[PDB]
RNA sequence: AUGUGGAUUAAUUCGAUGCAACGCGAAGAACCUUACCUGGGUUUGACAUGCACAGGACGCCGGCAGAGAUGUCGGUUCCCUUGUGGCCUGUGUGCAGGUGGUGCAUGGCUGUCGUCAGCUCGUGUCGUGAGAUGUUGGGUUAAGUCCCGCAACGAGCGCAACCCUUGUCUCAUGUUGCCAGCACGUUAUGGUGGGGACUCGUGAGAGACUGCCGGGGUCAACUCGGAGGAAGGUGGGGAUGACGUCAAGUCAUCAUGCCCCUUAUGUCCAGGGCUUCACACAUGCUACAAUGGCCGGUACAAAGGGCUGCGAUGCCGUGAGGUGGAGCGAAUCCUUUCAAAGCCGGUCUCAGUUCGGAUCGGGGUCUGCAACUCGACCCCGUGAAGUCGGAGUCGCUAGUAAUCGCAGAUCAGCAACGCU
């Protein structure tokens, strides 16, 4: 069977892409359903997108962990692994825009004697 | 903190032990439900008559070691400055300097 | 706020004390260290002095005086100003 | 905070517990008995030095070890003191004490030993020069000493002053992580005040 | 059919996977049904404290006493193996929920 | 801004006959006189209260707005006088610095 | 950056036309991370450009940038006890991130009971010709104007 | 909202003092803490130990005088085995204790310049000597990291790096969690068997090493653009403080040399204070609105806490709250199958305003023996200043800043809007 990954940020999705239509399906609904987000719609899109193949490989999602930008950027993740999966032949055109990578970087450990990441109190003078 | 001072929190230990098993506790019982003899009770003015040492809030966590009585962490059950010195010399279970 | 479920603070040593007094029927000026007892109307006949870390204040009693502490008609602090 | 100590730190990985037990109720009782445990045992007996204390706890044995180069000194020798020890210790009521007395290999690669020795040599009537000195070639002519550093502070000499000199000899890189290091820290009396004394003894490498 | 459960805690993650060893072993040693234990979770009771006496709230230091944990589902727990396993020696960093 | 400056007269723990005051508030007039940037001035009285002094009974540190930088000024001596005047002239040091490195 | 600069950054491009001037504009008008709050209100805005003058709201938008976009500008230095104003070119990038600028705050400062309003009428302004970004950027081009004298330092 | 200064004060306990203090020692000051004050008892004592002399019972459970300290009856009147003891009643003798002073007598611990790149030694040669040399001069670096020519040759403590966390993958690992392939419950649902396949929680190892490309480069380093990759040029953030100064701070976390109290600066007691205010300084938040105020409807995170305790559903209360306890030493159970921004519908339509919430008068809840100085919380009515901020300053280079909320050590309940 068909399987890959996508996790961004703590925002795990698993997918199943099957050469139908280009059905979307997500924990018991669809894009229109849930993502009132153009922007995060476009991320969604866009290895299908690059592609050409808009409409031609159903989707099938569980969204689970972080929140929408985050599980937005692991879906369209996943849905190029699975891309490659099907073809691998295209995947040195995808690094020419480089839809493919993990985003290695993470929310910082908060520090002591300070009030968040690197937001330092006032260093006053009087 | 000074030895007068440990010896009169052990003492409220002691007593507490004593009384709040039951003697303390049996009134609070009765008080709680809405059926209770309040109307003619006395049972308030009863713990009155107990010393005020049967209560609980005149206790306080200090360290065994100092007797330090702020800065107390109850699961080592002792002042910081001795969490501190402890952990330093390797002297507690599996507890270590870690990041994330 | 005193809660109802538990009734008034009426301590002892003055509640027990002016029982024997009423029963005395005789009212005189009598002290007491409690701040922290309630006031019933049956204080309107007697007159009760308190501590405040210094010496001692005596207080007459009027009827809508009820449902307060002593402490509450004793000056803890003086500031007379700079 | 100038430099934390090597076996504090190294703890994780290279230095070893010193009182293995699992609790999860029982944590705060069992560190308040170690500590009335070791204080009775440093209280009893003083004149010849600890070395090592370790405790373990099990469903109901006790496991107390003592190490000391100088066992004749610090134990009952027909029973006497060991006797004493576990009366001591049934006081405080560890109920079953397998009390393992171990004398260590090294004298004078034991660091703890060698700072309290100096620090008699000190309290006694004594100079700092030459305890030091000797202390030094008394490591160092031995095997597995590959660096020290011996750090003596105090009112030294009577000197009404807060000084600090050390003499060092070797190797001593505490910050290479794997090897194993031996801290000590002793205070020492004298009759103006209050003496300190460290102790680093670098040891190889560990490969694992 | 039936279950005997062991729920192992430990600090020491070297000694808490000996000890899964050593126990896989004696359950074996019966010819008695074995599983091994699954990889779950751990706590991490951490503690926070600052350094110096009477000042300088601002340098602080942290510490974190974990707890390894191994659950062991032993099957076919015949009366024999299970007062054998009743009495397996240990030393002292391990204890167990023999449940 | 003449009245506008911001005394602040402070000690931990020495006897202060009233006089102390009147010296300073004087004292710092002083120098009020010729710089018209100064919003605050600290003062404070300490002492250390050791037997066998180092020839440092009492110590004084002053600090002093302005529109930037801020002026700084230590001194040490076995009295009152010794250790403000010096620090008055540190002051001025620092001052006159900061007026001749206005232009 | 007293080594090197770092490069710019992978803009996202608009997700609906294709232009990454917009993003830019959301970008520049985002307001405590509500990026698709102030989103809504550019394609409300953006819409409203459209009914009102027949075309597509980007062509219009180019117009008012076209407008306001400067070539010159300002740049101050401490020199001799009477710190100067030098003209300085200003290439493409610092030159939009400025329009931009203005046309959003000064958008924000008007009186249409509505952000929706106020930004779409102020771009309606820039763009035919009349808008306060327009004045602010003839008093930078007469300040140039004003202090051509001292461009001969060439910093 | 809190932390200090100055002045009140019977008492407002002490220390900390630009950088490196002022949401500090506090991680929870009503009594307690507390060290301070009025008033009362104590004096080898609130608790011990070394001596002997007089003891065999001593306590504990209730009663009375009492703000409590404290003195006093009713019931407890031992086990050793003749030598004495557990024990406590006294008598005093050794005393015992101090938050009394010196942090410029000391140790220990810690901040700081400063996570800045340096600081030293050997043996030598030079110099009468203090001292120099090395460690100068080019390339070069995050850096005394490295290369090249030389009275220097060599090295250490440092910078790098083996540590943790995160960033990717192969194998196993199957519940207390997933649950694609399957069969069964259907009102709440993985809820139950069934597959460990993807996830996965926990562990082991490969992956970054300018690894290879070609043009530059004392041909050396040092670079310039590449492929491949999940990451590429110290992946990122963490941990980590060279020798020492500031006689830095803490004799009040602790330890302690010296001086002093001892009928008391010790000590047992209830009340009061550390929250006084014509003001000043500092830290932050809550606001000056339509990106906003209000009702209603819809989905998701990480994450931890728990037993003489976390507390579910039902119902009643406006709502804090409530008998009650299911289940729970806990990948389950309380933790709504865990949220707020946001989205959809509509109103308010730019004004001291449905903004804002002070402030007060009352109606009330919980815990604590006790809510007046003095506690948090809901409800009613209350509706003040504030219409974007001065000379200058503070913090920020990416998952950062700005914003929303959650969780918690300490803690019975709290000023916690702090801290993590």
């Amino acid at each position: 069977p068909i399987q890959t990954v996508g996790r961004r940020k703590e925002a795990v999705v698993r997918v199943r892409l099957v050469p139908g239509t280009g059905q979307f399906n997500l924990d018991g609904r669809t894009l229109e359903n849930y993502f009132p987000n153009k922007v995060h719609q476009q991320l969604i899109k866009a290895p299908l997108v690059t592609v050409d193949r808009v409409d031609q490989f159903d989707i099938y999602a569980h969204l689970d962990g972080g929140g929408p930008s985050g599980q937005a950027g692991a879906l369209r993740l996943a849905i190029a692994r699975a891309l490659i999966l099907v073809q691998p032949e295209d995947r040195p055109a995808l690094k020419k825009a480089g839809f493919l990578t993990r985003d290695p970087r993470a929310i910082e450990r908060k520090k002591y004697g300070l009030k968040k990441a690197r937001k330092a109190p006032q260093y006053s003078k009087r | 903190a000074k030895k007068s001072k440990i010896v009169k929190n052990e003492q409220r230990r002691e007593l507490v032990q004593r009384y709040a098993e039951r003697r303390a506790e049996l009134k609070r019982t009765i008080r709680d439900p809405a059926s209770s003899p309040e109307r003619r009770a006395a049972a308030v003015s009863a713990l009155q008559r107990l010393p005020r040492d049967s209560s609980p809030v005149r206790l306080r966590n200090r360290d065994v070691v100092d007797g330090r009585p702020r800065g107390h962490l109850r699961k080592f059950g002792l002042s910081r400055v001795r969490v501190r010195e402890m952990a330093h010399r390797g002297e507690l279970p599996g507890v270590r300097k870690a990041s994330w | 706020p005193r809660s109802l479920k538990k009734g008034p603070f009426v301590d002892d040593h003055l509640l027990k004390k002016v029982d024997v007094q009423n029963e005395k029927n005789t009212k005189q000026v009598i002290k007491t260290w409690s701040r922290r007892s309630t006031i019933i109307p049956d204080f309107i006949g007697h007159t009760f002095a308190v501590h405040d870390g210094r010496k001692h204040v005596p207080v007459f009693v009027t009827e809508a005086m009820v449902g307060h502490k002593l402490g509450e008609f004793a000056p803890t602090r003086t500031f007379k100003g700079h | 905070g100038q430099k934390i100590n090597p076996h504090g730190f190294r703890l994780g990985i290279t230095t070893e517990w010193k009182s293995r037990w699992y609790a999860d109720k029982q944590y705060k009782d069992y560190v308040k008995e170690d500590v009335a445990i070791r204080k009775l045992l440093a209280t009893g007996l003083e004149r010849a030095g600890i070395a090592d204390v370790e405790i373990e706890r099990t469903r109901d044995r006790v496991r107390v070890d003592i190490h000391t180069a100088r066992p004749g000194i610090v134990i009952g020798r027909r029973g006497t003191e060991a006797d004493r020890i576990r009366a001591d210790l049934e006081k405080l009521t560890g109920k079953q004490v397998q009390l393992n007395i171990l004398e260590v290999k090294n004298p004078e690669s034991q660091a703890q030993l060698v700072a309290q020795g100096v620090a008699e040599q000190l309290s006694n009537r004594v100079a700092f020069r030459r305890a030091m000195r000797k202390a030094i070639q008394s490591a160092m002519r031995q095997p597995n000493v590959k660096g020290i550093r011996v750090q003596c502070s105090g009112r030294l000499g009577g000197a009404e002053m807060s000084r600090s000199e050390f003499y060092r000899e070797g190797r001593v890189p505490l910050h290479t992580l794997r090897a194993d290091i031996d801290y000590g820290l002793y205070e020492a009396k004298t009759t103006f005040g209050r003496i300190g004394v460290k102790v680093w003894i670098y040891k190889g490498d560990i490969v694992g | 059919g039936q279950k005997i459960r062991i729920r192992l805690k430990a600090y020491d993650h070297e000694a808490i996977d000996a000890s899964a060893r050593k126990i896989v072993e004696t359950v074996t040693r019966t010819g008695a049904s074995v599983v091994g234990p699954v990889p779950l979770p751990t706590e991490k009771n951490v503690y926070c404290v600052i350094r110096s006496p009477h000042k300088y709230k601002d340098s602080r230091e942290h510490f974190e006493m974990r707890t390894h944990k191994r659950l062991i589902d032993i099957l076919d727990p015949t009366p024999k193996t299970v007062d054998a396993l009743m009495r397996i020696d240990l030393p002292a960093s391990v204890d167990v929920n023999i449940q | 801004e003449r009245p506008h400056a911001e005394v602040v007269v402070k000690g931990r723990n020495v006897e202060v006959p009233d006089h102390f005051r009147t010296y300073v508030s004087e004292k710092l007039s002083r120098l009020e006189r010729f710089d018209k940037t100064i919003y605050l001035f600290d003062v404070e009285l300490d002492h250390e209260r050791n037997r066998r002094q180092r020839k440092n009974c009492q110590h004084v540190e002053i600090t002093a707005r302005g529109r930037g930088p801020v002026v700084r000024g230590e001194a040490c001596a076995d009295s009152f006088y010794t250790a403000f005047e010096s620090a008055v002239q540190k002051l001025e040091g620092r001052l006159r610095r900061a007026k001749d490195r206005r232009k | 950056p007293r080594k090197g600069p770092a490069p710019k950054r992978p803009l996202v491009n608009d997700p609906v036309y294709g232009s990454q001037l917009v993003t830019q504009l959301v970008n520049k008008v985002l307001l405590e991370g509500k990026k698709s709050l102030a989103e809504r209100i550019v394609y409300g805005a953006l819409e409203q450009a459209r009914e009102k003058t027949g075309t597509d709201p980007v062509v219009t938008l180019k117009r008012a940038l076209d407008n306001v976009k400067p070539a010159l500008e300002v740049r101050s230095r401490r020199v001799g006890g009477a710190t100067y104003q030098v003209p300085v070119e200003v290439r493409p990038d610092r030159s939009t991130t400025l329009a931009l600028r203005w046309l959003v705050n000064f958008s924000r400062q008007r009186r249409e009971k509505t952000m929706v309003e106020r930004l779409a009428n102020e771009i309606l302004d820039a763009s035919n010709g009349l808008g306060a970004s327009v004045k602010r950027r003839e008093d930078t081009h007469k300040m140039a104007e004003a202090n051509r004298a001292f461009a001969h330092y060439r910093w």
